[PDB]
């Protein structure tokens, strides 16, 4: 619904820490695992990346 | 290209972003009078005797795309034709 209560400007999005951030530092949850902002990742076969809340799979 | 980056200590470099193409909307006339400079890789003499060597399908497709962001000009298409 359209809810009541404390929010921040549209161009800032909540972070863990209290504080709410650009979409730029907004962490990723892959898995459960809070990765950082800028983390490539991969095992031997996948590939995956943070680049701006979103992270980017591949195969 | 993005996995083989390499940074320095004057400056750590992260991903770069695909350009938002401004092309998308500003269309108009740009695509129809213009396709000719692509397509004369294929249509002249002086190009119509590569074609067994090479194949310009890649050259011609990768012009048109940059055929609009440049606005009046006919020497958009020689870079890619050069």
């Amino acid at each position: 619904a359209c809810l009541e209560g404390c929010f921040c400007p549209p161009g800032l999005y909540m972070d863990e820490r209290g504080d709410c951030v650009p979409k730029a530092q907004c962490p990723c949850y892959y898995d459960g695992e809070i990765f950082q902002p800028e983390d490539i990742f991969s095992d031997h076969h996948t590939m995956c990346y943070c680049e701006d809340g979103f992270m980017h799979c591949t195969m | 290209a993005n996995s083989w980056a390499l940074s320095s200590g004057e400056q750590w470099c992260e991903r770069a972003s695909p350009p938002s193409s401004s092309c998308n909307i500003s269309s108009g006339e740009m695509q129809k009078g213009l396709w000719e400079q692509c397509q004369l890789l294929k249509s002249t003499s002086v190009f119509a005797r590569c074609h067994p060597l090479v194949d310009p399908e890649p050259f011609v497709a990768l012009c048109e795309k940059t055929l609009c962001e440049c606005a009046g000009g006919l020497e958009c298409a020689c870079p890619a034709l050069l």
